[PDB]
C-alpha cells in the first residue's frame, strides 16, 4: 500500500511484490508461504472490526454491494467497478483512516478522481470542501479557508477531506502552506 | 435487414469518428477511418467498404442546407458542420477562418443570444449574466482563459430537483436538454 501503489510500471509493481514475497520467505522463516503471503493480501475494517485477510469472492461480492447500494443515492452515472477502482476506493479508505493521512494520487485527468474521493467521503461520512477561483484571488481568502477548515477539523471535531484542484493552486507563495500543515 | 445485419462495424466507425478524429485534417481522419474499416473487415464484419462520413453519418438534407446557406462548397468545412450538430459535451473551434460565429448568431435568433469573447470589456460580469439566464455563447480567442467556466466545461453531478438547466460554479445545478455552450 505504500510503494507497490506509486509504481507507474506494472512491471515494476511485480519486482516489488516478488520481492517482498523474497524478504518475507527469507526474514520470516519455518512459516508456511500460502498462509504467510496471497494474491489478494486486502483489509477492511467493514467485514469485521479487525483487519482480517479477505478473499477475492468476498472483497468482489462486498464492492458490487456497496455500489449498488450507492446507485441510487448519488451518482446518476453509473460507476463501473473493476480491479484498479477496487483497489484505489481502498486505498484511498485506508488512507483516510490513518492518522495524518495525506494522498498524492499522481495521474491522468478525469478517470476516477475527485468521483472516488467524493464517493468515500458520501460512503464515510466525511463533508467535503472545494475552493472556488475569481479574478484577484489572493492568498488571504485561501488563508481564511484554511483557518476555517483547520477549526473545523480541530475545534468542531470533525473528519475532512479537504480537496482542491489544479485550478486554486495557480499562486506560489501559498503552495509551501500545506508542506508544513503535514 | 442487411443493415441490421451488419450494423455494428459502420455505426461504431462513423461514432468512433464523431468523437476521436475531430482534431486532425483530412488526410488523418481517411487514415484512422481507413485502417479502422480494415481492422473490422478482419474482425468477420463484412460491410459497406466505401463509406463515406458525410454520406453515411449525415443526410443529403442538411448537406444541401448548408450548401444553400453561407457554408461554402467544401467537404472539410460540411463535415464540421456535421460535427456542430452530432457532438456530447462542449467543444472549441480553433479556426482561423472565424466564419461559425455568424453561423452562430444566424442560426441562433430565437434564444436572444449575444456576442460575447474572452478579450472583450464585457466579460467580468457578463460570463455571469450568461450563466444567471442560460443562454448559448461563442467565446473566441482562448488565450487569457478564465477558469471559472472549467464547471461549466466539466458538466458536474448535483442533482436536486429540475428547472433550467446551468452549471453554475457555487449554486444548484440542474439538467435538461436545452443550453449547451460553444
Ligand atoms: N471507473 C469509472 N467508472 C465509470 N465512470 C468513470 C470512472 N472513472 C471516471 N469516470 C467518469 O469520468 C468522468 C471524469 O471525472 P471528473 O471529471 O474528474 O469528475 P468531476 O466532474 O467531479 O471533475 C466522470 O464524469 C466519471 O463519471
Amino acid at each position: 500500500r505504500l510503494f507497490q501503489d506509486r509504481l507507474v510500471e506494472d512491471e515494476e509493481r511485480r519486482w516489488t511484490d516478488e520481492n517482498i514475497d523474497t524478504v518475507a520467505l527469507k526474514h520470516f522463516p519455518n512459516i508456511d508461504r500460502e498462509k504467510a503471503m496471497s494474491r489478494p493480501i486486502l483489509y477492511s475494517n467493514w467485514l469485521s472490526k479487525d483487519y482480517i485477510p479477505v478473499d477475492q469472492e468476498e472483497l468482489r461480492d462486498y464492492v458490487k454491494a456497496r455500489l449498488k447500494v450507492f446507485y441510487e443515492e448519488e451518482l446518476d452515472v453509473p460507476l463501473v467497478l473493476f480491479n484498479e477502482v477496487l483497489d484505489h476506493v481502498l486505498r484511498i479508505d485506508r488512507i483516510f483512516r490513518q492518522p495524518q493521512g495525506h494522498l498524492l494520487l499522481i495521474g491522468v485527468s478525469g478517470a476516477g478522481k475527485t468521483t472516488l474521493s467524493r464517493f468515500v467521503a458520501w460512503m464515510n461520512g466525511l463533508s467535503v470542501y472545494q475552493i472556488k477561483v475569481h479574478r484577484k484571488y489572493t492568498g488571504e481568502d485561501f488563508d481564511e479557508d484554511l483557518r476555517t477548515v483547520l477549526r473545523r477539523s480541530g475545534c468542531k471535531n470533525e473528519k475532512i477531506a479537504f480537496i482542491m484542484d489544479e485550478s486554486n493552486v495557480l499562486d506560489s507563495g501559498f503552495l509551501e502552506r500545506m508542506n508544513t500543515l503535514l | 435487414k442487411n443493415q441490421m445485419s451488419t450494423i455494428a462495424g459502420d455505426c461504431l466507425l462513423s461514432a468512433a469518428f464523431i468523437a476521436y478524429a475531430g482534431y486532425f485534417d483530412q488526410q488523418m481522419r481517411q487514415n484512422l477511418f481507413t485502417t479502422w474499416s480494415h481492422h473490422l473487415q478482419q474482425a468477420n464484419i463484412q460491410f459497406r467498404t466505401d463509406i463515406a462520413r458525410t454520406e453515411y453519418l449525415s443526410n443529403a438534407d442538411e448537406r444541401l442546407r448548408w450548401q444553400a446557406s453561407s457554408l461554402p462548397a467544401d467537404d472539410l468545412c460540411t463535415e464540421n458542420a456535421i460535427m456542430l450538430k452530432r457532438f456530447n459535451r462542449y467543444p472549441l473551434i480553433i479556426d482561423p477562418s472565424g466564419q461559425a460565429t455568424e453561423f452562430i448568431m444566424n442560426e441562433y435568433k430565437d434564444r436572444k443570444i449575444t456576442r460575447t469573447s474572452f478579450l472583450d470589456d464585457a466579460f467580468r460580469k457578463n460570463l455571469e449574466s450568461a450563466l444567471r439566464f442560460g443562454n448559448p455563447l461563442l467565446v473566441q480567442d482562448v488565450e487569457s482563459y478564465d477558469p471559472v467556466l472549467n464547471p461549466v466545461l466539466n458538466r458536474e453531478v448535483r442533482r436536486t430537483g429540475g428547472r433550467v438547466l446551468i452549471t453554475l460554479g457555487d449554486q444548484d445545478i440542474d439538467l435538461s436538454p436545452s443550453f449547451v455552450i460553444f
